[PDB]
RNA sequence: AGGACCGAACCGACUAAUGUCGAAAAAUUAGCGGAUGACUUGUGGCUGGGGGUGAAAGGCCAAUCAAACCGGGAGAUAGCU
RNA sequence: ACACAGGUGGUCAGGUAGAGAAUACCAAGGCGCUUGAGAGAACUCGGGUGAAGGAACUAGGCAAAAUGGUGCCGUAACUUC
RNA sequence: AAUUCCUUGUCGGGUAAGUUCCGACCUGCACGAAUGGCGUAAUGAUGGCCAGGCUGUCUCCACCCGAGACUCAGUGAAAU
RNA sequence: CGAUGUCGGCUCAUCACAUCCUGGGGCUGAAGUAGGUCCCAAGGGUAUGGCUGUUCGCCAUUUAAAGUGGUACGCGAGCUGGGUUUAGAACGUCGUGAGACAGUUCGGUCCCUAUCUGCCGUGGGCGCUGGAGAACUGAGGGGGGCUGCUCCUAGUACGAGAGGACCGGAGUGGACGCAUCACUGGUGUUCGGGUUGUCAUGCCAAUGGCACUGCCCGGUAGCUAAAUGCGGAAGAGAUAAGUGCUGAAAGCAUCUAAGCACGAAACUUGCCCCGAGAUGAGUUCUCCCUGACCCUUUAAGGGUCCUGAAGGAACGUUGAAGACGACGACGUUGAUAGGCCGGGUGUGUAAGCGCAGCGAUGCGUUGAGCUAACCGGUACUAAUGAACCGUGAGGCUUAACCU
């Protein structure tokens, strides 16, 4: 089934009547407007493309402005589309609310993780550091050996080395949905989700049922 | 990775950085316009403009607190007597930065920082 | 944020008494043993208070039979029922972590008498 | 957080006063023991008249930790020292007759009934 | 740590292909004095956005 | 062009025996 | 009183790190030993190469020592490259 | 070999605290060491702090941490006293 | 044993675990009495072992302050 | 031999299967639990310490197991230097002696700024053909694949008893990986406070400089673990060893020759990520350009004037994005940054004055004063009008429908 696009809004905890406190991530899921519906006849697959939020009138380009005007949908920030499960249908211009998550229990949240920049092997791949004393010289956090000898004669592809860490989309799956608030457009999910505050997130029902 | 951190280091230690802003804040008040590098000018807005805000209301405690910064009785006199009343109705933004090319010695991006005054 | 702050506000409790570090405090907490629910009393000295709204918490240190016990209570958790203040320590430090090292006659503090 | 080579006090009156943890049981490559995990210890100094002598290896259960334990609502319990109770290596069965100092309720595993009963508090 | 064969002038030029400088090609004309200057920068004589700012 | 008047004296790090 | 004790100048160099196309053809930083003595130091002398000097390591004798340096025999000789 | 973090004998040598020519901050006096400006990655170098544990590290408590002053009380085995 | 191949000799002490260390025996390959033997207080930047304190040595690293590394302007090497 | 550093340890691994564990089976001198042996199986996992330089080995205690080998007995332009293997010295032994001893002890310099291949990241150029802005399909590639214990079944089957299942379900752990900062904490030389020595601001009071942030006590935001969530699948397809149904050759029998069934952490998919430079360069949606002159070696030709749109770039303010590029937001039709207002947080009752005391100091004003990166607002300052790049309807052949 289709997901929804929301914005991460900090974190909080919910106190239950029995005493236990549930850490919850707050996701602001306002109305999602369908801008385009894809069908097997034309696109070879069925999907719905949705938009959310708002954009400055002078900031949206003409190609994007015409695309929204065709669907009669107010311009929003970015576009995302979700594949259909063959059991439901949608129409252009339809608005989708967070209420569809009322009957679900597990969700999958996808977002861009925080960017750590160029990271070393110790931080990136949990490499073990070498001794800080006992004669060690300029080799306290160095990766160490990266190959065997002449017989391979090369470093194998996929070697773990320092490089860019974070700033890629990652998915946290099977997260418990704690509360849904349609009128206030909130979705409380137990746990933590990728990305920093204000980052766009995609929420869909858990697939590992 | 300095996420959400603020404050330029300017290749100086804490003590040297604090003194340099202290002197160069005092110079700006004295002359009302100085020429510095762009990164230095931007960081000064956060140390000079609070001083003018303090000078808005004249009191013994404020005078002592103002003196503890810039450590100059001339500057303290200049504040509370001219800068204070001049900016009485001004809600911040007492400074203005104007880029003025590059320094010949090392090609440092240079800029003029000057109070919103001197319209005589 | 506005959304978060509003969300936490509805979970507050307005019956939180005002206390300061160094004040002797007895905090009543709920205890569950399978199906029975009981009230347990924890009396001690507040050595640190953390103010963060719904996340505010304080820690209480008491001298038990042999060694001290430090417990951190979440102020707005339903587990805590009531907080009562017996003494008013005349300390002038936000965090009384130095009381851990001290013991015996050196662990006592004066009375505010205010 | 009890790991190998850690000093522990003895809550019971078996005659031991200080013990060394030499192994954390319950898993391969386990790092440190929790609130109520079984550990293997060696006695470093005990009562001469006690039933346990120095330099003997037998199991033990942690009852108090300096690091503390976390409650489901976010509260924590911390102590000024680490304490344990002695065992029999074949059946858990704390050999002590009485245990001093508070004991947390995390040991209620339908099995430590003897420990909790002898506990002066909780 | 050191080369086994001296790179050719072809490789040298190929590496240097990215060292070319770029012209500003963004010179704005002052509103009043009509003096060419870098964008968002004061003119040589001390004008900016028309009004004189240096007075020196 | 000019022979280095000084020739550094090396050492045998690796006996290789 | 003391080849006495602690410890600066001064003399020496036990450990570690840095530095090895170095700031330096043995140094720097933090510790370290002696520090009224068989001590240390300025200036000037004497000992010359199968010789000197050596609280003795084959150590030192002008950044070179199991026989210094310079010139000569000398284009030594090389069944070797 | 250098406008070289090295070496180079003697004399004068103030204030506050201090046993002191140690050490900290200063006077007289002299200097900021002849490339700068930014950014605030890995990693290297020199440092600061650290939950619980406390040598489990390692050839080895290497390195770090720790102890550190004055006055009073007190001070073992052994001994050439 | 600064001496011992067989050897981690045998027993005891110390450790949960001791090819090291300490004590005892002698089957001393191959100790031995001024190329001195056995003891010896004090002394040692001397070798080995153990204990208390102490700690980022370590389980397991995290953050932070400075100098480089990176970008811009000037000058401008080296081994190969 | 005009030089390939040769034992261990650390870091980092990768492959084989002659499999240590987990998985599937045959036989058993397999009652059950637990075994023995053989076959299939390499997806993942596969200890910590004491002694020794040791690999090995012995010993202590864990685990489901602590697998065997290859890779210059993997890995010193990645680290160490304990052993061995220079120069000092000593012991035993051999030699008249210089000296020697896979005999033993004490001490004893480990250089390199990365051109190429390789690998981990990140960009520019051009191409994909009229240009431009978006959203995708997915060839293909990579990541992950571990498992203990407890309870129910059940004290059931089995067994004389003692002992004690298979299959299936639930809960809770260890190790490993991803994400995050709400909680518990670390850090927090940019916040507050205490305090020692000294210098200075004329002096008292009050403050600042220096002494490792002078030494300390707390601590915001960020980053972060010890903290907190989540993951290993289920299912499907074709199979290995193995078990079969029917069934002749060979009137019977026979799992096989025809045909039809099941059958493992292996294989393909399912889960997550990259991905059209996939030159085989893909699909969809939207936006922009439809003015004239001439020349010739009349060609997908060249030249001139006028127009240059969509959009892009550049510049500025910048960011939970970042080495630099890149990426995201904003540029007044504006909350992008700074300041300012309010709040929060932290530290903790400022200075001044008054009162009590001979004084240090205490009390009142006062939970005051000051507060970095946080939250909500506010055009007060800075994000300038413009210039620059990018055009003018987009080749040939053929096929199908209008004409």
């Amino acid at each position: 089934m289709i997901g929804l696009v929301g914005k991460k809004v900090g974190m909080t905890r919910i106190f239950t009547e029995d005493g236990v406190s549930i850490p919850v991530t707050v996701i602001e899921v306002e109305a999602n407007r369908v801008t385009q519906v894809k069908d097997l006849a034309n696109d070879g697959y069925r999907a719905i493309q949705v938009t959310t939020g708002a954009k400055k009138a002078n900031r949206v380009t003409k190609p994007e402005a015409g695309h929204f005007a065709k669907a009669g949908v107010e311009a929003g920030r970015g576009l995302w589309e979700f594949r259909l499960a063959e059991g439901e249908e949608f129409t252009v211009g339809q608005s989708i609310s967070v209420e569809l998550f009322a009957d679900v229990k597990k969700v999958d949240v996808t977002g861009t993780s925080k960017g750590k920049g160029f990271a070393g092997t110790v931080k990136r791949w949990n490499f073990r550091t070498q001794d800080a004393t006992h004669g060690n010289s300029l080799s306290h956090r160095v990766p160490g050996s990266i190959g065997q000898n002449q017989t391979p004669g090369k470093v194998f592809k996929g070697k773990k080395m320092a490089g860019q860490m974070g700033n890629e989309r990652v998915t946290v799956q099977s997260l418990d949905v704690v509360r849904v608030d349609a009128e206030r457009n909130l979705l409380l999910v137990k746990g933590a989700v990728p990305g920093a505050t204000g980052s766009d997130l995609i929420v869909k029902p858990a697939v590992k049922a | 990775m300095r996420h959400r951190k603020s404050g330029r280091q300017l290749n100086r230690n804490s003590s040297h950085r604090q003194a340099m802003f202290r002197n160069m804040a005092g110079s700006l008040v004295r002359h009302e316009i100085i020429k510095t590098t762009l990164p230095k000018a931007k960081e000064l807005r956060r140390v000079v403009e609070p001083l003018i805000t303090l000078a808005k209301t004249d009191s013994v405690a404020n005078r002592r607190l103002a003196f503890a910064r810039t450590r100059d009785n001339e500057i303290v006199a200049k504040l509370f007597n001219e800068l204070g009343p001049r900016f009485a109705s001004r809600a911040g933004g007492y400074t203005r930065i104007l880029k003025c090319g590059f320094r010949a010695g090392d090609n440092a991006p240079m800029a003029y920082i000057e109070l919103v005054d001197r319209s005589e | 944020s506005n959304i978060i702050k509003q969300l936490e506000q509805e979970q507050m409790k307005q019956d939180v008494p005002s206390f300061r570090p160094g004040d002797t405090v007895e905090v009543k907490v709920w205890v569950v043993e399978g199906s029975k629910k009981r009230l347990q009393a924890f009396e001690g000295v507040v050595i640190a208070i953390r103010n963060r709204g719904l996340h505010s918490a304080f820690t209480v240190r008491k001298i038990s039979n042999g060694e001290g016990v430090e417990r951190v209570f979440q102020t707005h958790s339903p587990v805590v029922d009531s907080i009562s203040v017996k003494r008013r320590g005349a300390v002038r430090k936000a965090k009384l972590y130095y009381l851990r090292e001290r013991t015996g006659k050196a662990a006592r503090i004066k009375e505010r008498l205010n | 957080m009890i790991q190998e080579q850690t000093m522990l006090n003895v809550a019971d009156n078996s005659g031991a006063r200080r013990v060394m943890c030499i192994k954390v049981l319950g898993g391969s490559h386990r790092r440190y023991a929790g609130v109520g995990d079984i550990i293997k210890i060696t006695i470093k100094e005990a009562i001469p008249r006690g039933k346990v002598k120095k330099g003997d290896v037998l199991k033990a259960v942690v009852v108090r930790t300096k690091k503390g334990v976390r409650r489901p609502d976010g509260s924590v319990i911390r102590f000024d020292g680490n304490a344990c109770v002695l065992l029999n290596n074949n059946s858990e069965q704390p050999i002590g007759t009485r245990i001093f100092g508070p004991v947390t309720r995390e040991l209620r595993s339908e099995k430590f009934m003897k420990i909790i009963s002898l506990a002066p508090e909780v | 740590a050191v080369q086994q064969n001296k790179p050719t002038r072809s490789k040298r030029g190929m590496r240097r292909s990215h060292d070319a400088l770029t012209a500003v090609t963004s010179l704005s004309v002052d509103k009043t004095s009509g003096e060419k200057h870098l964008r968002h920068h004061i003119t040589a004589d001390g004008y900016y956005r028309g009004r004189k700012v240096i007075a020196k | 062009n000019n022979r280095p008047v000084y020739i550094p004296r090396p050492r045998p790090p690796h006996p290789r025996l």
